């Protein structure tokens, strides 16, 4: 099991050009009009980015028409998913692995200069619901949910198809079904421990956060 | 962000007076001239159908407990639409579907369409 | 089903014709590109009406009133502002052009993989199983009509990973084993078409003590 | 840059999660069997099997 981490969205900042340049000043604001539309097009450019960030999120996660759910009885042929499926004992219905990702990866001082941050259209809880649906579909219907109605299929049979896909016959899976389930379950446990241990594992997402934080701090410091 | 008063040596904190963007939510003028206004990252006690949400104070839209597909996005899971008056709701992510999974049951299409 | 398939296809094409005739917003992706560029030019042109601190936005008026020692100061203000406005325009066009380039590269990829071939990439050439696609010209763009196969009517079946015949484990070669509650058949995965299970559509590997969920049935050997 | 990453992530969601990829090193290193998406702060994490 390999973990691949990709940025999807960026913080939706919004900077009020007039407030930033001429905060609370009529004399400055009037001089700023001599520069025509510069503020209008700057406000427009940032607005366009903010809209794009909601679009980016929607295109990555909202690929499922229905919110699929797994059955109460999680019999998947020996394959354990408790680490990646939601655990409803807590208010946010995230998985164990997701909590690790979330725990791993000033605002007033910035805001006060006309620098606000707009909330995402899709909240973390909604992203979790989409991933749960995608995951529930993947587990109970294999890939059929991605091309129409989800078929139900036994997980072991789904794996058999996936083995055929890679050029390995079906009997290899069935003959080794217990081993394969153990290797899988072990690999998932390794991900859990790797994420709990290595802080730098999510550097790709943290770097995006850091670049934007620096950009705002630089912008605010220029007022001095 | 703080000042010592020159007559009594009291330390005061200084915050800006509340401000934020104002966005107008509207169905097109082809349908209605009724609008709702969002005071972004502003409290509903600072601004003067008043709904306080994470995105700001939304005024003129009626908050309902019925979710629907997203029409006009407000933010933080909230969308608004014209259904007549303007309403606000938590958007639906789609219909739920519990898949009838079992260890010995397979669904198999008996027909198809060309799309 | 050749007649049905041709009818479903012909009907679907008619639906596209009507959808395009009816819904103005259908081509919003191309119209948005046009609108962004139109705004960029209108913004650029309107900046010529700005003073930028000068006594006048009109260069001829500065020159009609002032002599060079004074006119140059006023002109420098217009040059700085106009040059800045022009630089802003160009920078936005370079960034915008990069977005279009990416879209064009995607379109070129789809042309090759969706039109000049059949794709196995999910949701790349439409939603469903890709059969074929047809390009159509559009203003500053391309429209692809993706023809996909989509499973329809529903039926539940009982299944098993293998069948135990003589104590040996039989697996399907191409499809899956299904049951209607009394008889076992082998059928292709994406279209219900039950066949008698024979040694010509199964293969044998190992015995019945290893496969989890194996069921007892008869495999025929004509 | 983020848009490009999001487009890549969307492609992987479709080809690695809602399917089985035959594209080498696209859905992890090895022969792709299946993948599982996980939510992350401003991003997505794929567990490629
Ligand atoms: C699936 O895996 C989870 C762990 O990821 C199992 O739960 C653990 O069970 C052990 C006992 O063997 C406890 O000591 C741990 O504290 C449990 N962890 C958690 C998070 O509950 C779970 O039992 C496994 N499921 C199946 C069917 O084997
Ligand atoms: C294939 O490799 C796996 C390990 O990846 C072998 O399983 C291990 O077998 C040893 C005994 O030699 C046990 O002590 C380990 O606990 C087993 N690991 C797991 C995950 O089960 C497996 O036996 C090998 N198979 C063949 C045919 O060589
Ligand atoms: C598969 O579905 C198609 C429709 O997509 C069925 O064709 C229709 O059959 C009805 C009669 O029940 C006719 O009134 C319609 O005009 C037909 N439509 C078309 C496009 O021909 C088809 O009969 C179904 N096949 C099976 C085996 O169930
Ligand atoms: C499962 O399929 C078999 C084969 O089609 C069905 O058996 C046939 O039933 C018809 C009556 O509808 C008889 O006229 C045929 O002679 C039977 N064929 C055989 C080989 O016996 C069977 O009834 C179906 N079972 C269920 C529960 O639907
Ligand atoms: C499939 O058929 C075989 C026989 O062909 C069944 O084998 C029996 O298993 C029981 C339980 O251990 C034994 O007590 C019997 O003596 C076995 N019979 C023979 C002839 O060896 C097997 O149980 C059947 N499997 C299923 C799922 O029905
Ligand atoms: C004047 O300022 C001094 C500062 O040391 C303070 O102690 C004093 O009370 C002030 N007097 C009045 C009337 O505020
Ligand atoms: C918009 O208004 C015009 C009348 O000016 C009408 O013909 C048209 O159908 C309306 N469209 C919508 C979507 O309401
Ligand atoms: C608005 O003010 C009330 C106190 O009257 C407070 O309880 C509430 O949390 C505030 N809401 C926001 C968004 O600041
Ligand atoms: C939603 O229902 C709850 C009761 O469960 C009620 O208290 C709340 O006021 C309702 N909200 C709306 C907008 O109707
Ligand atoms: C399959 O069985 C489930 C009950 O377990 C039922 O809800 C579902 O509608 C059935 N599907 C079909 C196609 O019969
Ligand atoms: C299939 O699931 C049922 C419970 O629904 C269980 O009793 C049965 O033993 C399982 N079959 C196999 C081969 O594990």
């Amino acid at each position: 099991v390999t973990t691949e981490i990709l940025p999807v969205s960026m913080t939706k900042t919004s900077v009020d050009c007039t407030m930033y340049i001429c905060g609370d000043s009529t004399e400055c604001s009037n001089l700023l009009l001599q520069y025509g539309s510069f503020c209008t097009q700057l406000n427009r450019a940032l607005t366009g980015i903010a809209v794009e960030q909601d679009k980016n999120t929607q295109e990555v996660f909202a690929q499922v028409k229905q919110i699929y759910k797994t059955p109460p009885i999680k019999d998947f042929g020996g394959f354990n998913f408790s680490q990646i499926l939601p655990d409803p004992s807590k208010p946010s219905k995230r998985s164990f692995i997701e909590d690790l990702l979330f725990n791993k990866v000033l605002i007033c001082a910035q805001k006060f200069n006309g620098l606000t941050v707009l909330p995402p259209l899709l909240t973390d809880e909604m992203i979790a619901q989409y991933t749960s649906a995608l995951l529930a579909g993947t587990i109970t219907s294999g890939w059929t949910f991605g091309a129409g109605a989800a078929l139900q299929i036994p997980f072991a049979m789904q794996m058999a198809y996936r083995f055929n896909g890679i050029g390995v016959t079906q009997n290899v899976l069935y003959e080794n079904q217990k081993l394969i389930a153990n290797q899988f379950n072990s690999a998932i446990g390794k991900i859990q421990d790797s994420l709990s241990s290595t802080a730098s594992a999510l550097g790709k997402l943290q770097d995006v956060v850091n670049q934007n934080a620096q950009a705002l701090n630089t912008l605010v410091k220029q007022l001095s | 962000d703080a000042v010592r008063d020159p007559q009594t040596l009291e330390i005061l904190d200084i915050t800006p007076c509340s401000f934020g963007g104002v966005s107008v939510i509207t169905p097109g003028t082809n349908t209605s001239n009724q609008v709702a206004v969002l005071y972004q990252d502003v409290n509903c006690t600072e601004v003067p159908n008043v709904f306080q949400t994470r995105a700001g104070c939304l005024i003129g839209a009626e908050h309902v407990n019925n979710s629907y597909e997203c029409d006009i996005p407000i933010g933080a899971g909230i969308c608004a639409s014209y259904q007549q008056s303007i309403i606000a709701y938590t958007m639906s992510l789609g219909a739920e579907n519990s898949v009838a999974y079992s260890n010995n049951s397979i669904a198999i299409p008996t027909n198809f369409t060309i799309s | 089903n050749q007649k049905l398939i041709a009818n479903q296809f012909n009907s679907a094409i008619g639906k596209i014709q009507d959808s395009l005739s009816s819904t103005a917003s259908a081509l919003g992706k191309l119209q948005d590109v046009v609108n962004q560029n139109a705004q960029a030019l209108n913004t650029l042109v309107k900046q010529l009406s700005s003073n930028f601190g000068a006594i006048s936005s009109v260069l001829n008026d500065i020159l009609s009133r002032l002599d060079p020692p004074e006119a140059e100061v006023q002109i420098d203000r217009l040059i700085t502002g106009r040059l800045q406005s022009l630089q802003t325009y160009v920078t936005q066009q370079l960034i915008r052009a990069a977005e279009i380039r990416a879209s064009a590269n995607l379109a070129a990829t789809k042309m090759s993989e969706c039109v000049l071939g059949q794709s196995k990439r999910v949701d790349f050439c439409g939603k469903g199983y890709h059969l074929m696609s047809f390009p159509q010209s559009a203003p500053h763009g391309v429209v692809f009509l993706h023809v996909t196969y989509v499973p329809a009517q529903e039926k539940n079946f009982t299944t098993a990973p293998a069948i135990c015949h003589d104590g040996k484990a039989h697996f399907p070669r191409e499809g899956v084993f299904v049951s209607n509650g009394t008889h076992w058949f082998v059928t292709q995965r994406n279209f219900y078409e039950p066949q008698i299970i024979t040694t010509d559509n199964t293969f044998v590997s190992g015995n019945c003590d290893v496969v989890i969920g194996i069921v007892n049935n008869t495999v025929y050997d004509p």
